[PDB]
């Protein structure tokens, strides 16, 4: 009855607050998730590079029984747990097999708002 | 600046361990190194007494238990005053050990310093002591502050 | 007769290092006589056990100030300095222990 | 984001190696970098002048 995909993708979310870790498959079907607020980080320590390693590591060990043997990798946004993330998805077991060029980047978009200054 | 060295004297006829001279250097109180060497030889001549084994091996295995491996260090870091587990090096856990030891058997209040020193020995070889209750505070800080294993 | 010196924390170990069995007399008192608390006498010989001079030399001694801690001290450093003045051969293995502090 | 091209048979910091050095020549780190707050038209454009010139990045 489980639709047991042999490959999918990750998308990662990073953040100077914090870290979110979606598993999808080939069509983005969402697979397993899980974030440092899920670990049980609920302060600043959520975007740690420890804490985005603790939630890439979950999320594998979630996705190992899912059933997928190879994943893609989907990173994106801001934030220094682009690194960990990636290193606990290599160490989980679950081989890398390729990786994309996308990016939020808006040509013009919308004016952001104030500095936290003035 | 930076480090500094040391020493001290390790021969001692009953139960020789360098270990074992820095205890006698600690515990001592009013430069009366006398005194806690007699407290110390009476507590292991007790200790061996009550339970027929040597000393050494005892004492080995309490300070086994008792040594902390992790540490916990304050760090403010802006508002927040956060900590920051640490490794303790070998020499920091053998000094935080017998520091525990000490002032938990001087703590735990008998008749005397050697019954108190002995009946902490054994509830250190057991794991199951008050020492030990120190030790696990500490492991059980370590492990909620793992967050910052590294900064 | 070697003689020697053990000047420690104002104990000098007035040291006569003679042939003769082992005898060690303090202030003319025999070892157990002056000293109880043997927990130092045994470290007295440690150089005597580094290098092998159990029985051939005598220590007659006239250990003037200090405690009994200070005196034993003092009295080891007059032992290690006038056996090493007597035969320098094994001062290549007493350099590591030295025993001089100035205290 | 470095880019689509595959590389496998290194290690797992090899790969990591060239994300950072590639990461460069996209606006992964400047363009989607600076718009977190507001900056006016003139500050806007003195940056420029600024930046591209002292060579300070």
């Amino acid at each position: 009855v489980k639709k047991n995909i042999e490959s999918g993708i990750a998308h990662i979310r990073s953040t100077f607050n914090n870290t979110i870790v979606t598993i999808t498959d080939t069509h983005g079907n969402a697979i397993s998730w899980s974030s440092a607020g899920a670990l049980g980080f609920r302060g600043s320590r959520k975007s740690t590079p420890f804490a985005a390693q603790m939630a890439a590591e979950t999320a594998a060990k979630g996705s190992i029984e899912h059933g997928l043997k190879t994943l893609e990798v989907t990173v994106k946004g801001p934030g220094s747990g682009r690194e960990a993330a990636i290193r606990a998805l290599q160490a989980a077991g679950l081989e890398v097999t390729a990786i994309r060029d996308v990016t939020p980047v808006p040509h013009n978009g919308c004016r952001p708002p104030k500095r936290r200054r003035v | 600046k930076g480090p500094v060295a040391k020493r001290d004297v390790l021969p001692d006829p009953i139960y020789n361990s360098k270990l074992v001279s820095r205890l006698i250097n600690k515990m001592m109180i009013d430069g009366k190194k006398g005194k806690s060497q007699t407290i110390l030889y009476k507590s292991f001549d007790i200790i061996k007494e009550r339970t027929g084994n040597d000393a050494m091996e005892v004492f080995e295995q309490a300070l086994k238990n008792i040594m902390p491996v992790l540490e916990v260090k304050a760090r403010r870091v802006g508002g927040a005053n956060y900590q920051v587990p640490v490794e303790v090096r070998p020499e920091r856990r053998t000094t935080l050990g017998l520091r525990w030891l000490v002032n938990y058997a001087r703590l735990r209040g008998e008749k005397t310093m050697e019954e108190r020193l002995a009946n902490e020995i054994l509830d250190a070889a057991n794991n199951t002591g008050a020492a030990v209750k120190k030790r696990e505070d500490t492991h059980k800080m370590a492990e909620a502050n793992k967050a910052f294993a590294h900064y | 007769q070697y003689y020697g010196t053990g000047r420690r924390k104002s104990s000098v170990a007035r040291v006569r290092l003679v042939p003769g069995e082992g005898r060690i007399v303090v202030n003319n008192r025999e070892i157990s006589e002056h000293i109880p608390s043997a927990a130092l006498i045994e470290d007295i010989k440690q150089p005597l056990t580094l290098t092998e001079t159990a029985g051939t030399y005598d220590v007659l001694v006239n250990v003037h100030g200090g405690g009994l801690s200070g005196q034993a001290g003092a009295i080891r450093h007059g032992i290690a300095r006038a056996l090493l003045e007597a035969d320098p051969e094994y001062r290549t293995t007493l350099k590591r222990a030295g025993l001089l502090t100035r205290d | 984001m470095s880019k689509t091209v595959v590389r496998k048979n290194e290690s797992l910091e090899d790969a990591l190696r060239r994300f950072k050095r590639s990461v460069s020549k996209t606006g992964t780190l400047a363009e989607a970098r600076k718009r977190e707050f507001y900056e006016k038209p003139s500050v806007k454009r003195k940056k420029k002048s600024e930046a591209a010139r002292k060579r300070k990045f």
